RNA sequence: AAACCGGGCACUACGGUGAGACGUGAAAACACCCGAUCCCAUUCCGACCUCGAUAUGUGGAAUCGUCUUGCGCCAUAUGUACUGAGAUUGUUCGGGAGACAUGGUCCAAGCCCGGUGA
RNA sequence: GUAGGCUCAAGCAAAUCUGCUCGUGAGCGUAAUGGUAUAAGCCUGCCUGACUGUGAGACCGACUGGUCGAACAGAGACGAA
């Protein structure tokens, strides 16, 4: 079968525009927040970043994904976003480093819509 | 650590790099897998066809929708058998056909008669026709592959 | 195809509706597709299976006769038009409402410029004879076209 | 591999021809692991021929 | 003679009830379909048997994919996107008090 | 004429006599039909029991 | 590989054209394998022989 | 190297007419049936370096009598691949001539039931440009061929064949010699003796003629 | 600092989707190469996915480039079919395909993180 | 009903698994038509929203009458959400 494009989820009522995309590589971990109608990047945190880089040891792993949604949640909380949107790509299910940033960003405290 | 892949690295890879023209050490032709299917009349029944599956390979098999039976082995499985059947290929002249990528073996009860561990508990494999072997290598050639099963079929005969 | 009588073994349905043919034409142009020599309309209406059934047998008996031995068969012939309309009619002393008609033939519907047939492996002045023979055979009226 | 769905294991021993010992794995169907030497068990079977057979008896 | 054939049945009235550029409010049918002849987009929603119908005061658009030829109904909502009560309590407070 | 179907009573077992009317085959079967089911004069979800219908 | 690659280049032209054909001939089959044990001394003649004393004569039909 | 090399057929003199034609103010079926009832044909002639935004076309109108006399002498196939000179001058009579050039007709239409010139489409072909000409063949040496001598009959597959040609050396029609084919045989695209600069557009696979086996 | 390169998001059929040939792994990035102990995967299997590990190997599979190209897609004819109004039993005025033919695969382009520049 | 997972049919190579072409041609109890690929299809776990009282606004129309539906209150099922 040809796999049919991806839509983003539809509008009902409220316009919810803070977006949280995750990402991950063999060697760091990346997770962005992005507002839907300017296309820019609100907030992000990364463990390839250079404050962030040399502070942990290893920046690979599901404790290393924990962090940086702590991190990233404390961001948010600081940058006045009392609530995101998950966007989940496809290959990604909620387990293992998905769920370690997701639980971190909502034990940082912010609600999810 | 174990004989049939510690002999394949340290032999092998350095002589089938020298005999043919390859421009990465990455196209060289490994082994993948394993499958073994058993012969085709068979009962779907009774228990003994099921456990002269079962002891062979070291794994559980798989029963589709009943009509067809299957194990697949990967690893250090697939090298435990394969070490095992070119142990007990040094004691007959058992046929083999070389595919394209491929080798076909025919596991049938006069194998298993030859084989010393299995000589006790004969009474499950008798009235069992038998398997098909099937040994799947990363081969774009069925001349390596003749090369690769040349290589790895050894004895201290002749 | 059914040897020499050409119409379908089988339909989707029984029965069609009448349709419209008296207009029609090819909007390109029209040439030859297999022979060098052929038989095309200049008006447009409908043809029966007998009647393209008898112009065929016309041109291969023209053949037959003029041309024997080994180029007796040396003329071939395509037959590019094919009836696959079937007509009803109902009985007479019948009265005007109880449905549709049985089945009686086959028709075909030919528009204008529209090739009949197609004639390859003759001398010129035998295709055009023979044109002329099956011209004699159908209602419509046609021309002898050259590949050029 | 799954959890409580294989057979468990043994260790045996292979004394191949030139007494050479190897360490293999194989389904547990023995209390104790045992060691299994190899002859030169080929059972070669050859046939004589017609002509062959005359001369053995005509000659 | 006789025919076996003479049954029909009632007309069903589907198609398009609302073109491109119609106001609509709140509750009004757009599309009445077999099947989804068009998939729902913004501010539309979709009943048990694929009727379309709109959820805001706006203008209807139209909206086809080009590669597979797949056509959607949004509808441009008249006073612009409303954000979240949960943004307008606490960001919205804070950008006044900002 | 011959119906292959019949109807049924689900009553609550709370003896308020609130009843739902639901539909079973005549093909045969021999386990009565029960649910956990919404009883509103109670206002709680009790269970039901198939009865035959009256 | 790299360094064999090098060595075919240095070649005259029929030298490298003959050298550049492949090897297809099979391994040989005596050759042994690496295992835990190295072989005893008084052992593969000894089996060779018993085997040949089995295969002297003929078996009676 | 852009001559017609030796061995090979030429355009003839007797049919190097020239064409006269008029400019033609507008398009569509009012204008195309007032000029053919004042017994003109019309015609468009542009050019291939922009395909979009028209093509530097010029709309104009040929003589009917001109036209039918060369597609009748020449044949319809053999019109098509062939240059001519076309000159067009701004009355039937007038000396002020707006352009002359060398041009290729790239297609004509022919009514399907009275075959009158309905339109004609010429196509700037100076020297250095490249087109997609289709050449009819032609068959010579049916008299030697063996096979025919035994009484077989010909299967001629195809009539004409595409090509890329360069402008200057489009040839009239290819010569295909069936002397020495016998029964069973056939000739494939790549026998086709050409220039060296022509490349094929069909793969070279292709049969043209069979020989085949006369019912015995 | 202003340019370039790598990754993620966003724009998009002239920006799509296949095939072939030639290249590329910058002190960095991506992927593979290795393993199956815990999480997860398999109605058998680390094949897929997942989880661990990799001072430096490889671009064999994918990923990036350059050209050739096949379908598509975009733009544009000329002519014909068909058609709205009108009866010189359609002598007028308008619209205008399909299939051909000709060219192109543009231009422009935002946010963040990392590197080289600094 | 819900949550999670999966992707058919046909052709070719090996001659029922594994890979390549193609794209709705499989399935959706039941006729035909329209629709449908991280599903509306198939599997597994748990359930009974196959609830109670209402309903802005529309679509059919001689009338009797029929269809879609955001949302409100009570009690619940599945889901980390
Ligand atoms: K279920
Ligand atoms: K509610
Ligand atoms: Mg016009
Ligand atoms: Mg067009
Ligand atoms: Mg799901």
């Amino acid at each position: 079968v040809i796999p049919p494009a991806v839509r983003p989820p539809r509008l009902f009522d409220y316009l919810k525009p803070y977006v949280l995309k995750m990402h991950f590589t063999n060697k760091f971990v990346h997770a962005q927040v992005i507002h839907s109608p300017t296309a820019t990047v609100a907030c992000a945190a990364s463990s390839q970043e250079k404050a962030l880089r040399e502070t942990m040891g290893v920046t690979r792993d599901v404790a290393a994904a924990s962090k940086i949604g702590k991190i990233l949640g404390e961001r948010l909380l600081m940058k006045d976003i009392p609530a995101v949107a998950i966007h989940m790509k496809k290959e990604q299910r909620y387990h293992g480093k998905v769920k370690a940033v997701i639980d971190s960003v909502r034990e940082a405290g912010v609600k999810l819509l | 650590m174990f004989p049939l892949n510690f002999h394949y690295e340290d032999v092998l890879r350095q002589d089938l790099l020298l005999k043919l023209n390859y421009a990465n050490v990455m196209e060289v032709p490994g082994l993948c897998e394993i499958r073994v299917v058993p012969k085709a009349p068979y009962n779907f029944i009774i228990k003994n066809g099921k456990l002269a599956m079962e002891i062979p390979c070291g794994q559980k098999f798989i029963q589709t929708q009943d009509l067809a039976r299957q194990s697949t082995l990967r690893g250090h499985g697939m090298s435990n058998f394969l070490v095992r059947i070119l142990t007990v290929m040094s004691l007959l002249d058992f046929p083999v056909e070389i595919r394209k990528n491929s080798i076909q073996f025919s596991m049938e009860t006069e194998f298993c008669e030859f084989s010393p561990e299995l000589e006790d508990h004969f009474e499950i494999f008798e009235h069992i026709r038998g398997f098909n072997v099937t040994i799947i290598t990363s081969a774009n050639t069925q001349d390596e592959t003749l090369l690769l099963w040349s290589g790895f079929l050894q004895k201290d005969e002749g | 195809k059914k040897g020499d009588v050409l119409y379908p073994k089988r339909t989707k349905y029984s029965k069609y509706r009448k349709g419209r043919c008296s207009r029609g034409c090819k909007p390109d142009g029209t040439k030859l597709g297999f022979g060098r020599y052929g038989i095309k309309s200049c008006k447009a209406g409908r043809l029966s299976y007998r009647a393209i059934e008898a112009a065929r047998r016309a041109i291969i008996g023209h053949f037959h006769r003029a041309m024997s031995g080994q180029f007796r068969r040396n003329g071939k012939i395509w037959v590019r038009v094919f009836a696959d309309l079937p007509i009803t009619g109902k009985p007479t002393e019948v009265r005007m409402g109880r449905g549709k008609g049985n089945p009686t033939g086959w028709i075909a519907r030919v528009s204008t410029g529209q090739i009949l047939f197609e004639m390859d492996g003759v001398s010129l002045a035998n295709a055009r004879q023979a044109a002329t023979l099956a011209a004699h055979k159908l209602c419509l009226s046609t021309k002898f076209v050259q590949w050029s | 591999m799954k959890k409580g769905v294989h057979p468990q294991m043994q260790w045996i021993s292979y004394v191949t021809q030139s007494g050479r010992l190897m360490h293999v794995m194989m389904t547990r169907i023995h209390h104790v692991g045992k060691v299994y030497h190899f002859g030169a068990k080929r059972q070669l079977a050859q046939s004589i021929g017609q002509i062959a057979k005359f001369k053995r008896r005509f000659n | 003679g006789s025919t076996k054939n003479g049954r029909d049945s009632k007309p069903k009235n589907l198609g398009v009830k609302k073109f491109g550029g119609e106001n609509v409010i709140p509750g009004n049918i757009i599309v009445r379909q077999r099947g989804t002849r068009f998939h729902p987009g913004d501010y539309v929603g979709i009943g048990k048997d694929h009727t379309l119908f709109a959820l805001k005061e706006g203008r209807v658009r139209f909206e086809k994919n080009k590669i597979t030829g797949r056509k959607w109904i949004h509808v441009d909502p008249k006073g612009g996107h409303v954000l979240h009560p949960i943004y307008t309590r606490a960001a919205a407070t804070k950008s006044t008090q900002m | 004429r011959k119906k292959t179907f019949m109807f049924i009573r689900l009553v609550s077992a709370a003896g308020t006599g609130f009843f739902y009317v639901k539909r079973k085959s005549s093909k045969g079967l021999l386990e009565k039909l029960e649910f956990r089911k919404y009883d509103p004069r109670v206002n709680r979800h009790v269970l039901f029991t198939e009865q035959k219908m009256k | 590989l790299n360094m064999k690659k090098a060595a075919i280049e240095a070649l005259p032209e029929k030298l490298k054209m003959a050298a550049l054909e492949p090897d297809l001939t099979p391994f040989p089959a005596n050759r042994g394998m690496a295992t835990l044990t190295p072989p005893i001394e008084g052992y593969l003649e000894k089996v060779m022989d018993a085997a040949k004393k089995s295969s002297s004569k003929e078996k009676l039909r | 190297q852009l001559e017609y090399l030796p061995g090979f057929p030429r355009p003839d003199a007797k049919h190097a007419e020239t064409i006269l034609a008029v400019p033609r103010s507008d398009s569509g079926k009012n204008i195309s049936a007032k000029e053919r009832k004042a017994g003109r044909v019309p015609s468009i002639i542009f050019e291939q370096e922009d395909g979009q935004h028209g093509g530097n076309k010029r709309l104009v109108s040929v003589q009917t009598n001109q036209i039918r006399k060369l597609v009748t002498h020449l044949g319809y196939s053999f019109f098509l691949s062939r240059l001519f000179d076309v000159e067009v001058r701004s009355e039937i009579g007038s000396d002020e001539v707006i352009e002359k050039v060398r041009a290729l007709p790239r297609s004509i239409h022919l009514h399907s039931g009275t075959d009158a010139p309905l339109n004609v489409t010429f196509i700037r072909a100076p020297p250095g440009t490249l087109l997609k000409v289709d050449i009819p063949l032609v068959f010579i040496g049916d008299d030697v061929s063996p096979g025919l001598k035994k009484g077989a009959s010909l299967n001629t597959i195809k009539r004409t064949v595409k090509f890329l040609c360069p402008a200057e050396i489009v040839p009239p029609y290819i010569e295909v010699d069936l002397s020495l084919l016998d029964v069973g045989q056939k000739l494939v695209a790549g026998d086709l003796k050409v220039h060296p600069a022509l490349k094929l557009i069909r793969p070279k696979d292709e049969p043209i003629v069979k020989i085949a086996g006369g019912r015995v």
